[PDB]
């Protein structure tokens, strides 16, 4: 039966409309393979004929238009809308040709803009190709006849509405205007329409204001088409703002060229000076020794000293006046006035009861009446890139779009593999390393953490989590500003990493640890709640063993040292910075550890009273027997946990100058640390020898780094001042290791990694200590 | 057992308590100190007493002596409306058994309650009021639970025993009136009134979910849907019950659909019992109710969608193929693909690879 | 912190790695890493390279980037001493006096205090430029 | 490292443009004073029955706030429009006629909003916060203080009418929770802030934003001042109805003593300021870094004391009796002790006369 | 295999040579008689190079047996074409495909 016959047949029309809805839903939010399947089910020509049809029912026509957009334009439109907010304008020769005013406002949305946007990727549908994972592209449309055909339908609908027919296409004015305007708005967002098409669309929008029939805003409209009109005006205003930003960047390039020439001239003049004064040389030193941000701040201060000639100041004032004139400050014939009057009239004529239309209309109203505020808000996302890195920046932007496309997709094998490939690609690009400000402005960290939280919320896909954590750690290591930005979400990350995954590789707790390192400001800004959560996790770590360890066949005990080792490492990183201890965080760490005795090992508990030396001896005995304990060995786990606890206690000790000053807090903390662990335990642990090479199992062996933590404790909290004490401890623990290293220095045992580890021990844990107390 | 739990249990129906004075005439007088009154649980209907069997243990109304279940109120340790008043929220009170005289305090956050002679200084309790909706819902929970337990016991009495009387009329009336009770608000009301009604409905559904009525409804409907056809139920039960069986099952499906309409917790509860719904989907009698149940579950809880595998999708396709061209199945299929802005790739692939390729 | 390196150095590192990145996965062998280092002209010792590799086969672009930054920190510090020597006195020929300290404190860029300048001078007309620079470097 | 800072001309243009953009947006367009709220509020309220665009906007915000949700999303549009409306009525010897004319102008500019339904929207959205701080609730409090500025009478009557008609209890719970969270001067934090301030103002190879990061102690000073000003303007004008309603609400299921909670916050602030004085008891002089924090705490104490006064003002027996039976006496004794010692410590020196003036004003 | 049922005559001399580009207008048809793919609907010739594995085996083998200007009906067995797994949601498993293809040019 004819598709037009469904007008009387209500049930079949309803079923077909919901079938189109299902077709859209299955091919919604990406899934280009399903889009190809729908292209098999619905041909390119069939869709085109239905779009131009006039007798088709309203719901069927709307469903067909929505199907076409959802299977042919949806993914590219989404990517372009994502890119619409980031302004990356290279300093191309075309960029420098951008003028704020035409050589009155020009037509919005027409002209040339050099803002860097990724191109669209399309694949023609051919369904006899050999069956072959690559990210399959969305289906392909001619996209050239579509432009003129959409313009033709828009013009025909405007003419028909002017004719005031009683039989509108689709049965209502809404079904005639809303879908075609949705298609036109999406095509404008995509940017396919050229200068002539944009000019014709502007003329159709308003015939009098935008002139270089009857206007479409002038005629009466219902709310549904008003929503699409509001979207269209929003897109046009966004284009105008983008043009303003591009012109501002062009003037920025011109003015910085002038300013750097003037600064070099001033440097030459200052160097030529011989006997000016004791202050003129001071002025030159202040201007030339300050950081470049400070210098550009001093030179740009001539408002309301400033070593700048009046010519450049007058030029900047002229540009400032031009920009204020463009914003509409003036301190209908233009876009701002037209949109404002249309919004006001729309609100006055009727009491609109659709919340989305009200929200969008008032959003435009605020955007138009506050242009300077909108420009100020949009400026942080703007950036300037050199013309020589445009290809690499385009690749980076394509990768960012790809990774952003996974924000609204449930995680699976193919998606996580493609996510890992994107992470590898963004690693291999050099722009990510050259410009950290650009990397933060695009804000890949936010969406990467969003994906990490989405997958985390047993955690599946562990490799992608590990690569995500590695990317976050490297982004922290890139720059200090990025370190601050990541630390701003430290509590969020710790909440995500409340329970250690235990998988090999990086963990979100490692991301947190790398987020605050080698920076005194972040450590001083470390709030109480994060440390309290960490110590609470450590305390809960002492009550039960690791479920993974139990499921791995390991003997069951009352706690899991492996789980707490990561928390001890994070605390150690958060206490000790730049070869120094921060008093404020050390105080908190000591008090929070001492409030809950369960944080310490069961041996150090007051009830059991096993003792640290006895605990380590029992650990060595357990490691001796394989039955009692890659595959993590329980003896090494307990040994490493106790070593990490000792290291945290030592690195948390007060600084020597604080002790010499006699401040009460430092003395009290040193006393409580001395009371916690006796010196006899330290000397006994140092007394314990280590197997030397037939090399022992390195993972299960007595690592010298345990003694490194022990000697760090000995050097920091107690110290060596008595001749008898130094001689005794030295004889008991220190000489045999040096003799063993000297014996192992032979070529046959020189290459052994046990010798290398013990060498790193001697030279970086004990030898400086012996050097310090040499006298 | 009687606990002193705090948190989400405060808003649930189990926290509600009723105070019934011993005297019947003028029982609505203000609560004066030392007045002999009883305390009963509004939902279970049991009566709290200090029985010698387990100390503080709540007991059924069949055995609750006055000397064993009476209670008194004292400010300190030491007809008509009558005495003025004791304040709500600002006046403290100490619970005390009338005969034993032992103070009420925590024995030991599921801390048990025992009547130790020493008690505690912080054992005082201050009273707060509950609105009409909570009390009405709790008493309805009590009545419906009793009636439904009697009905399910009668059902289990003759299980697998081909041949009292099941209260079919009372059960059917209860289902109809509960359907009327859980009716969604109409869209014609203004935003304020509609939002207030929706919030009240959500609170009522949460109270029913916490009270455990949903599990009992599942048990009843599972027991009733074991049988296949009305003649089969006629064989086991009789003609009179067989006549009403269709109405009972239809109303039970309707109530199950209504109890999980819009609330995320109720539909997320079905994250493990989805296979039951999918298996019982294919039944001929009472199909619209189970279809509506599945649609509500799929649209309300995003976490439910990840559980579905290929067999459930194939069963839905079978329903579409065997029950004509109805748009409700197709709406269910559409809701399967997308949930609140996130797309499930696996189920989309299964849908596009099961129904579409066949072209039939 | 990778911000120490200049864009020219990072471009040179990218080109050097791409010279041996024909695979495209980014993995570079330890011998390949040594060859890349030799191409960079560093010619590091085998023991030092092995220790650096073991500290952090599986060498990728970010790892070699961090290693090169750690290596070039030493060159930056080597130039820092000459920069400090030439900045303590512009002429650098016996021009050490309290006037230089006052000029430095007035326009240090970090807004130093007079008492702080006096303390720095005490750390150590007549003055020693090299000793003052060493005291400033602590 | 400051000596080895590279000059501007050696840097490439692609980054010099970046810092030029940063300096321009920081120093030139941000300081441009654009007064356009009045024009917007005049255009939207002209009405050219069908409500005017301003009434529709207020209704849309009320609808958004009334929607049930776990927490209201930070709506950029609502916060922006709320400021536009708020600054509009804030502002556009002196003789009696001029002062009366200015007051009448202020009442007209407030009537441009409170007859559209601004008070109901403000109460709805402050009640829907469920007791959580933020920038949006701060903007709501800004709008509230702007509407209630000058002790307007009809606005308070409309607020009372709506609050009694709705009989909602979450509004006072939200106020109680918000006041509970308000911070008080903390010695430990100040210590961290001043230790951080001792670091260099220039980081290695880049500027340091530690000064621009803001103080960590008394961060919510503006929020606390605005909340207490809103409360005192709510009870401004000797409105006995609110003076009896705030202490105890008869209609609502649960009564929350806002006045007692305010006294508790005042006591917490007293304890904090006494600890802060004890920290500066030994020192001969007062540093400016601590002086600024002391002045901020002094202003907060002044605001809360003015709020308490405005509660007390008028022959309200219930509030007076409730405050006589609270812990305000111990707080007042602690204030008297710390104030006396502070006056003597400041009088010992002569370079901190402004802090003494603030001390005397709060006294 | 494939059975070339000559629908229309074509120039006999011209035949496909390995390494040459072939432009075709195929109108795919499922075994049951339903239509799934049509190049003429897209209005774009399906350019493909003969001798490679870009195109399915049956269509390539038939194109080897085609001639310029000739029309034919090439039924393809399931083993030859998309055997036992089909393009998702396009071709059902173990179903034959029928193609209506005529050549435009060989260059």
């Amino acid at each position: 039966m004819d598709i037009l016959e469904l007008s009387e047949r209500l049930d079949l029309q309803r079923f077909h409309s919901h079938t189109l809805r299902l077709y859209r839903a299955v091919c919604a939010l990406g899934n280009n393979r399903v889009a190809h399947a729908l292209c098999s089910h619905v041909d390119q020509a069939q869709l085109l004929h239905a779009l131009e049809d006039a007798h088709l029912p309203g719901p069927l026509r709307a469903g067909y238009y929505d199907l076409l957009i959802s299977i042919h334009l949806e993914s590219a439109c989404r990517s372009r809308r994502s890119m619409l907010s980031e302004y990356i304008v290279p300093l191309t020769p075309e960029t420098r040709a951008i003028t704020l005013f035409p050589p009155r406002h020009g037509l919005p949305g027409v002209g040339v803009t050099t803002s860097l946007r990724p191109p669209h990727h399309f694949s023609p549908p051919c369904f006899v190709a050999a069956l072959p994972a690559p990210a399959r592209l969305s289906p392909a449309i001619p996209l050239e006849a579509l432009r003129d055909k959409a313009l033709r339908m828009l013009g025909e609908a405007v003419r028909d509405g002017g004719q005031h027919a009683r039989d509108p296409v689709g049965g209502s004015v809404e079904f005639q205007f809303v879908p075609v305007l949705k298609l036109v708005s999406t095509l404008l967002v995509m940017g396919i329409f050229g200068d002539e098409d944009v000019k014709q669309i502007l003329k159709m929008i308003e015939p009098e204001v935008f002139t270089e029939e009857e206007g479409l805003l002038q005629m009466k409209l219902p709310e549904s088409v008003k929503l699409q009109m509001c979207n269209l005006l929003e897109y046009f205003c966004d284009q105008e703002l983008q043009h303003r930003v591009e012109s501002l960047a062009a003037f920025a390039e011109r003015y910085v060229d002038k300013l750097q020439a003037n600064q070099r001239s001033r440097y030459a003049l200052l160097m030529r000076a011989f006997t000016m004064s004791a202050a003129e040389t001071a002025r030159r030193t202040r201007e030339f020794r300050s950081p470049p941000q400070e210098q550009i701040n001093m030179l740009l201060h001539f408002k309301d000293d400033c070593p700048l000639p009046e010519d450049i100041r007058q030029d900047l004032q002229d540009f400032h006046q031009d920009l204020l004139a463009h914003c509409g400050i003036q301190l209908p014939q233009s876009l701002q006035e037209l949109v404002s009057h249309m919004v006001v009239r729309w609100a006055q004529e009727d009491y609109v009861q659709s919340p989305e239309l009200v929200r969008a209309m008032f959003s435009l109203l605020h955007r138009q009446y506050d242009g300077l505020g909108e420009l100020l808000r949009a400026l942080p996302r703007a950036y300037t890139i050199s013309p020589s890195s445009v290809e690499d920046t385009m690749s980076l932007l394509e990768c960012l779009g790809q990774i952003r496309s996974l924000l609204i997709v449930q995680m699976g094998p193919q998606e996580e593999n493609l996510m890992i490939q994107s992470i590898g690609n963004i690693m291999n690009n050099k722009v990510f390393y050259q410009h950290p400000n650009l990397m933060r402005a695009l804000g890949m960290h936010e969406t990467v953490m969003e994906v990490m939280v989405n997958v985390l919320g047993e955690i599946r896909f562990p490799k992608m989590v590990t690569s995500c954590c590695r990317f976050l750690c490297y982004f922290c290591r890139i720059s200090r500003q990025n370190q601050r930005s990541m630390f701003d979400h430290l509590s969020y990350l710790l909440e995500n990493s409340g329970i250690g995954l235990g998988m090999q590789g990086s963990t979100p707790l490692d991301v947190a640890a790398a987020s605050v390192i080698d920076n005194n400001e972040l450590a001083l800004a470390l709030q109480e709640q994060d440390l309290e959560k960490v110590v609470s996790y450590l305390a809960g770590c002492g009550l039960q063993s690791c479920p993974m360890l139990l499921a791995k066949g390991y003997p069951d005990i009352g706690w899991n040292p492996c789980g707490g080792e990561r928390y001890l490492d994070f605390l150690r990183f958060a206490v000790f910075v730049n070869g120094e201890s921060v008093e404020e965080n050390a105080n908190v760490v000591v008090r929070l550890l001492i409030r809950k005795p369960e944080c310490f090992g069961p041996a150090l508990r007051g009830e059991g009273g096993s003792g640290l030396l006895a605990a380590i001896e029992e650990a060595i005995r357990i490691s001796e027997d394989p039955a009692r304990d890659n595959r993590v060995h329980l003896g090494h786990a307990i040994m490493s946990f106790y070593a990490a606890l000792i290291d945290l206690l030592g690195r948390c000790a007060p600084e020597m100058h604080l002790i010499q000053a006699g401040k009460g807090e430092a003395l009290r903390i040193r006393a409580i640390l001395r009371s916690l662990v006796p010196l006899d335990d330290l000397v006994g642990i140092i007394s314990l020898p280590l197997q030397i090479p037939v090399q022992p199992k390195m993972s299960a062996s007595f690592v010298p780094d345990h003694k490194a933590s022990m000697v760090l404790f000995l050097d920091r909290v107690y110290g060596i001042e008595n001749q008898d004490f130094l001689l005794h401890v030295l004889d008991v623990g220190f000489l045999p290791d040096m003799r063993a290293a000297a014996s192992l220095d032979t070529a046959t045992f020189s290459t052994t990694e046990m010798a290398l580890a013990l060498n790193r021990y001697l030279c970086l844990a004990v030898l400086p200590l012996i050097t310090k107390c040499a006298p | 057992l009687v606990y002193y739990e705090g948190g989400a249990v405060c808003t649930h129906a189990r926290s509600l308590w009723r105070l019934e004075p011993l005297r019947i005439s003028w029982s609505g007088s203000h609560l004066r100190w030392g007045q002999p009154l009883r305390i009963r649980h509004v939902t279970t209907g049991r009566y709290l007493a200090l029985t010698e069997d387990q100390g503080l243990v709540v007991v059924d109304a069949c055995k609750a002596h006055t000397k064993a279940t009476s209670f008194c109120f004292r400010v300190s340790k030491e007809e008509g409306m009558g005495p003025p008043e004791i304040k709500y929220g600002e006046s403290l009170c100490f619970v005390q058994h009338v005969a034993s005289g032992l103070w009420l305090t925590y024995a030991a956050l599921k801390k048990k309650a025992i009547l130790h002679q020493e008690g505690h200084m912080d054992d005082a309790l201050f009273l707060t009021r509950c609105q009409q909706e909570e009390s009405q819902a709790a008493r309805m929970i009590h009545s419906t639970a009793g009636l439904y337990n009697q009905f399910i016991k009668g059902l289990d009495s003759f299980s697998g025993k081909p041949r009292p009387a099941l209260p079919i009329e009372a059960v059917i009336l209860s289902l109809q009136d509960l359907i009327g009770y859980f009716e969604p608000p109409s869209e014609e009301l203004q935003h304020e009134e509609k939002q207030s009604k929706l919030r009240s409905l959500r609170n009522r559904q949460s109270l029913f979910q916490e009270e455990g009525m949903l599990s009992l409804v599942l048990n009843c409907i599972d027991r009733l849907n074991v049988y296949t056809t009305a003649a089969h139920f006629a064989e086991y039960a009789g003609e009179e019950a067989a006549e009403s069986w269709k109405e009972i099952v239809n109303l039970l499906y309707e109530l199950l659909a209504s109890l999980i309409r819009g609330n995320r917790a109720n539909c997320a509860l079905f994250s493990t019992n989805l296979d039951w719904v999918v298996s019982k989907l294919d039944r001929l009698e009472a199909s619209s109710g189970i279809l509506e149940v599945l649609y509500c579950v799929l649209i309300e809880s995003p976490e439910v969608l990840n559980i579905i595998q290929e067999n459930h999708i194939k069963s839905i396709i079978s329903l579409l193929d065997k029950h004509g061209r109805n748009h409700k199945v197709l709406d269910v299929l559409c809701s399967l693909c997308v949930c609140n802005g996130v797309a499930v790739r696996s189920n989309q692939d299964l849908i596009t690879e099961n129904l579409l390729p066949g072209r039939e | 912190m990778a911000d120490q390196l200049t864009e020219e150095q990072i471009a040179e590192f990218k080109e050097a790695f791409s010279l041996f990145d024909k695979d495209g996965d980014g993995t570079i062998t330890t011998k390949a890493l040594g060859t890349v280092m030799r191409s960079l002209g560093q010619n590091p010792t085998e023991a030092e390279l092995q220790d650096m590799i073991n500290e952090v086969g599986t060498i990728d672009f970010p790892a070699f980037l961090t290693m090169m930054a750690r290596k070039m920190k030493d060159t930056d510090s080597e130039e820092e001493i000459r920069e400090a020597f030439r900045v303590f006195d512009k002429d650098g020929n016996g021009y050490i006096s309290a006037a230089a300290l006052r000029h430095v404190m007035t326009n240090l860029g970090e807004k130093l205090t007079d008492e702080e300048v006096d303390e720095m001078i005490r750390e150590a007309g007549q003055v020693n430029y090299e000793a003052f620079v060493q005291m400033m470097t602590a | 490292a400051c000596f080895r800072m590279t000059p501007l001309y050696n840097l490439p243009t692609h980054r010099a443009c970046n810092m030029f953009l940063e300096s321009y947006k920081a120093a030139w367009i941000l300081t441009e004073d654009h007064s356009f709220e009045d024009r917007m509020i005049d255009d939207l309220s002209k009405a050219g029955k069908k409500p005017d665009p301003l009434h529709q906007l207020v209704l849309h915000f009320s609808r958004t706030a009334l929607t049930e949700k776990s927490k209201l999303d930070e709506d950029y549009l609502y916060m922006a429009y709320a400021d536009i409306m708020a600054k509009s009525c804030h502002l556009e010897e002196v003789s009696f006629e001029e002062k009366e004319m200015e007051k009448q102008r202020l009442l007209y500019q407030q009537s441009r909003l409170h007859t559209r339904g601004a008070a109901e929207m403000v109460l709805q959205m402050i009640s829907a916060c469920k007791g959580e701080t933020g920038a949006m609730v701060s903007s709501t409090l800004k709008l509230g203080i702007s509407i209630l500025n000058g002790g307007n009478a009809e606005v308070q009557q409309k607020m009372l009418d709506y609050l009694k008609d709705k009989k909602e209890v979450g509004f006072f719970q939200s106020i109680q929770a918000l006041m509970q969270t308000c911070s008080v001067l903390d010695l430990n934090a100040f210590e961290r802030q001043n230790k951080a301030e001792g670091l260099g103002m220039v980081n290695e190879d880049g500027t340091v934003i530690n000064r621009q990061n803001g103080e960590k102690v008394m961060a919510d000073d503006e929020f606390t001042q605005d909340l207490f000003r809103f409360l005192q303007l709510l009870c401004e004008g000797h409105n006995n109805d609110f003076q009896n309603y705030l202490r105890t609400q008869t209609g609502n299921t649960t009564t929350i003593n806002i006045i007692i909670c305010t006294v508790d916050y005042l006591l917490r602030l007293q304890e904090s300021i006494s600890d802060f004085y004890w920290y500066y008891s030994g020192k001969d002089v007062i540093e400016e870094q601590g002086k600024r924090n002391f002045s901020k705490a002094m202003s907060v104490a002044k605001q809360v004391f003015n709020s308490l006064t405005e509660y007390i003002q008028g022959p309200c027996t219930g509030n007076q009796q409730s405050l006589a039976h609270s812990r305000l006496w111990d707080a007042v004794v602690g204030f008297l002790h710390v104030f006396a010692h502070m006056m003597m410590k400041l009088a010992q020196d002569s370079s901190q006369i402004e802090l003494l003036k603030e001390l005397l004003d709060l006294q | 295999g494939v059975e070339i049922e000559t629908i229309s005559p074509g120039d006999g001399r011209t035949f496909p040579k390995k390494g040459q580009t072939c432009v075709v207008h195929y109108t795919g048809m499922l075994q049951n008689g339903k239509k799934f793919d049509s190049s003429r609907d897209r209005n774009k010739p399906f350019k493909f190079r003969i001798g490679k594995q870009e195109v399915i085996k049956g269509f390539e083998e038939g194109a080897a047996q085609m001639s310029l200007g000739q029309r034919a009906k090439l039924t393809c067995t399931p083993d030859v074409a998309y055997g036992a797994t089909g393009h998702p949601g396009v071709i059902p498993p173990n179903a034959t495909l029928i193609f209506d293809v005529e050549l435009l040019n060989l260059e």
